[PDB]
């Protein structure tokens, strides 16, 4: 069990992780005639979908596997709790960690850290706004809505591309790969909210590698290598982007 | 796949039945305000 | 002959750069007698190194070839110039683009630029002292001495290790690898000088990928994915870190 | 490997002999302050 597993790691770190992504998202964009439905059917068999939630219940209608990746859920099934002074959740899936950010150290598992300044980039100016903060961790499943929300409302004012790696972000992996989210390719959106500042930080995974918000479309793939930062103003303000509580923001898709 | 959120140090209470692997549905509530 | 340059592009594209350049840094660290001198004196003959201006002109004086590859110099045979004006070449090798940072644009080859930002990992603040400013870009060749040493008198203040890739730095990948030292693997080193602001930026490429510091010694490996910043006082207060015009500063090695 | 020099912007004069492909050695002249 502890070598079975110090294989299955092995495996991380010996399959060529981006490749096989490259190779999913080619074939996930493919309008394939039964072949993009068979490959669905057998997902929704093995990871148990509960395709009766999405708004398009039958396999048949979608045009790609990433079209159903993406599925659209019932605007009936998600109700966004109306009380202004609670936050809602972002995201279909399960809590991998949430607490409080000692001074500069989130957890990853118990017995790994890592720090704010690493999971940001390098950007102490914005590591200072959270620094003994609070934080939680969503770790979206297969089988889960590939969609993520507003947890209250925003202001857009800041988008940070970080490229990285593409280790699976499965939770054996997150109790012994250092730096899991600092380390994986993902994408920061800072907001303005009646709650102070609030980040937002998607992180792909393998397979499950690219990314995008509704401001922007698709941000990776491509892969090009560096850092990138987009700024928007304080809102009320000409090019002011915001979005309001529970309004979808971005999503995950294959590639 | 993952999100993560971060917020200000004393602008935010977070649910006390939230722990780890606590099922998560889009639009429940995860935290509250302070004030 | 496009088909050749092609071909080799086609390689930098598709073989594990990384693997390659722990095996060759394990080979390297290896004290294996004959066999490392054997493969100190093919290297000598194939890039005609000049072990007269070695300190230790015997290829048996080494006893891994990183300690040769590495190899200090005679102390007579490179003068600095003595003018407190001048500001002196901290490398031996050869220029491949030096000039004026067009608006925050760096010059990379024919019908290549990249961003200070990018060089900076983001680093917007650091980018900002050094717009419409002044770069030099000095290739060191495996026969050159691989140590690197400061143009001028400086007081460190920051550095910063950037995670990248291993591509390979030469006249081929330069002139085809967008963004080739925004992405590479690399090292920041910002000082203050008697002439404001000054970088001196160590990137590695493929087997020459060890980077090391004389105020911190080896900072890859390990390959921890992270950007890690530090930061040290401004002069004349306890801690300042000072190098002088002409002082060994850091220098690459093999892994 | 490759060593990146940045000079703040108008602090340095680069020497006007040295272009693409000039060899360097560590100590040699590479630029003098300005004015």
């Amino acid at each position: 069990d502890p070598m079975l597993n110090s294989f299955k790691l092995s495996l991380q770190y010996i399959l060529p992780k981006l490749w096989l992504t490259r190779l999913a998202g080619w074939g996930a964009s493919k309008r394939a005639g039964w072949l993009t439905k068979l490959v669905i059917d057998l997902f929704v068999k093995y990871y148990k979908v509960d395709m009766k939630e999405a708004q398009k219940p039958d396999t048949a209608s979608y045009r790609t596997f990433n079209e159903f990746f993406v599925r659209p859920l019932r605007d009936e099934v998600r109700p966004i709790d109306t009380d202004p002074n609670v936050l809602v959740m972002p995201a279909d899936g399960v809590i991998s960690q949430l607490g409080k950010i000692e001074e500069d150290k989130i957890l990853q598992a118990k017995g790994h850290n890592y720090s704010l300044e690493a999971l940001l980039a390098g950007n102490y100016l914005m590591a200072d706004l959270f620094r003994n903060g609070t934080f939680v961790t969503t770790y979206l499943s297969p089988r889960d809505y590939h969609r993520v929300h507003m947890p209250c409302n925003g202001i857009l004012r800041e988008m940070i591309y970080v490229p990285g790696d593409l280790f699976s972000v499965n939770h054996l992996t997150a109790q012994n790969v250092p730096n899991l989210f600092a380390r994986n390719e993902r994408v920061i959106c800072l907001f303005d909210t009646e709650f102070g500042p609030m980040a937002q930080i998607l992180v792909g995974a393998t397979i499950v590698g690219s990314i995008e918000t509704v401001w922007a479309g698709t941000i990776t793939p491509p892969r090009e290598g560096i850092i990138k930062r987009w700024t928007w103003p304080a809102g009320e303000n000409d090019g002011s982007v915001a979005l309001l509580k529970g309004q979808e923001m971005g999503r995950f898709k294959l590639g | 796949x993952t999100v993560i959120n971060l917020f200000a140090p004393g602008k935010v209470n977070l649910v006390e039945q939230l722990e780890s692997l606590s099922v998560t549905k889009i639009g429940q509530p995860l935290a509250v305000s302070t004030e």
